[PDB]
């Protein structure tokens, strides 16, 4: 629930999510869609 | 890999086990191409894959061939210098008649 979450801290949650997607494995927030 | 579990994580495992996902993909597909072949016919079906095109495989299978083709070159160096073939199982391509 990143909407009810502070601003300066939720950015540190995306950067760990976005650090998986660069590998291929899906993530928590930044997900993939079928081709 | 087990000694470090006491640190490594999933996204860290991918790089550790990225190479043994290939050797375990040639060998796991080398035993299906030669299923019913026995004798020399098997040493001829593990040679059809030697030319994988890439140097990471053309240099793996070309080693298993150097072991599988050792018994074949054992009959040959026996049937050439001594002329005494002996194989209860029919493997050598020279078949005698009692």
């Amino acid at each position: 629930l990143p909407g009810t979450l502070p601003l300066a801290s939720q950015e540190s949650a995306v950067v760990e999510d976005l650090l998986y997607v660069l590998v291929g494995v899906d993530g928590r927030y930044v997900s993939a869609q079928p081709l | 890999l087990h000694s470090q579990l006491q640190s490594l994580t999933l996204r860290r495992l991918l790089v550790w086990t990225y190479d043994p996902k290939i050797r375990l993909k040639t060998l796991a597909a080398l035993v299906d191409h030669c299923q019913g072949r026995k004798g020399g016919e098997l040493a001829s079906a593990v040679h059809a894959y030697t030319k994988t095109g890439d140097p990471y495989m053309r240099s793996l299978v070309q080693h298993i061939l150097s072991l599988v083709s050792h018994p074949v070159l054992s009959f040959l160096y026996r049937w050439i210098y001594d002329g005494e073939l002996e194989d209860t199982y029919h493997e050598f391509f020279v078949a005698s008649d009692p």
